[PDB]
């Protein structure tokens, strides 16, 4: 945890569970056995984990929301201290200049000075249009301050996945086993050829409002796709198959690390490249960076 | 080749 400079609004317990839903202890299964998961990721073993009671958003923070907080307290993001954040070079302006520095393993990620989480594309850009899609270029400190801020927390990432498997046992994705069942569309990825065109046939080809698409079992909407989301948890991809009390009952991650973890895929993710908008899929990002497709939600003790 | 990158961090432009 950083050191905020804010305090916080005293606030009632029925205000700070709006738009929260509860999820009840229990037992679920977590993690994956897909063949084709990566090893690096650790998405096995399954294994059942116990969790206490928790309530969780129901949609990834907003603009809007996160504009409340900037003005409440003045909070500067990571993205506006170092000055600069990653934007998928599609969607920059082509007079916008950008760093010619590039990702290695991903030069479809440009760093583009001046990119925030008000101006999502770099300077010119803003978020008038989209007041209730996620907020993005927010890193993992940001996200920890607006958790904190709202009287809220990062959810581990056992308390995303269960919540975001919706009460269901070991599926592929928040609403069952079929990507697009009957031919409806129930998430915001990638379709086309990545990274080459997007055909947007899921309605975007960025992000989207927090309540696209229709919500899982537990009422969570977009857990699959649209953003990745910040989990309290630092990365590992072993922690988890020792199996002990540490790792089975409320689980809280290893205890250093040097990214945190994220969950849930986001609008660039697609089936020939990560196939990471499966509910068992996990990554991570370092806690100081920030991108046009990661974000979060909250979660909070009862 | 390698394991997909989804997540870009300051440290693979640094
Ligand atoms: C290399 O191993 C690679 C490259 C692109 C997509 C998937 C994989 N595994
Ligand atoms: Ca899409
Ligand atoms: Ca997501
Ligand atoms: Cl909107
Ligand atoms: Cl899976
Ligand atoms: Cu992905
Ligand atoms: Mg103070
Ligand atoms: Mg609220
Ligand atoms: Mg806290
Ligand atoms: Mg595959």
């Amino acid at each position: 945890m950083p050191s905020f400079d804010f305090d916080i609004p005293r606030r009632s317990p029925q205000e700070i569970a709006k738009g929260m839903v509860a999820i009840p202890g229990g037992t679920f299964r977590m993690g994956g056995e897909d063949p084709d998961a990566f090893p690096e990721d650790g998405e096995g073993p399954v294994r059942t984990v116990r969790l206490s009671p928790f309530l969780i958003d129901r949609y990834a923070v907003s603009n809007r929301q996160f504009a409340a907080f900037v003005k409440a307290t003045g909070y500067v993001t990571d993205a506006e201290r170092y000055g600069w954040s990653f934007v998928f070079h599609a969607h920059v302006a082509p007079g916008t200049p950008v760093m010619d520095a590039v990702v290695p393993e991903a030069p479809w990620w440009v760093a583009v000075p001046g990119a925030y989480w008000k101006a999502p594309e770099g300077p010119g850009s803003s978020i008038t249009d989209r007041p209730n899609h996620p907020v993005v270029h927010v890193s993992w400190n940001d996200a920890v301050a607006y958790a904190t801020w709202a009287g809220k927390r990062l959810p581990t990432e056992a308390e995303w996945e269960m919540a975001a498997r919706g009460g269901l046992d070991q599926a592929r994705y928040p609403w069952g086993n079929e990507l697009t069942p009957r031919g409806r569309h129930r998430c915001n990825i990638w379709q086309g050829t990545f990274p080459v065109h997007d055909t947007g046939e899921d309605g975007y080809t960025g992000t989207a409002p927090v309540n696209a698409f229709a919500p899982n079992g537990y009422g969570l909407y977009n857990v699959a796709g649209n953003v990745w989301e910040w989990c309290a948890d630092w990365w590992s991809a072993d922690w988890h198959a020792t199996e002990s009390p540490a790792t089975r009952i409320d689980p809280r991650g290893p205890e250093t690390g040097t990214a945190r973890v994220t969950k849930g895929g986001s609008f660039l993710c697609h089936e020939s490249y990560c196939n990471r908008y499966r509910v068992a899929a996990r990554t991570c990002n370092t806690p100081d960076s920030s991108a046009a497709h990661t974000g979060f939600r909250c979660a909070a003790d009862p | 080749a390698t394991t997909p990158l989804c997540g870009p961090s300051r440290a693979s432009i640094l």
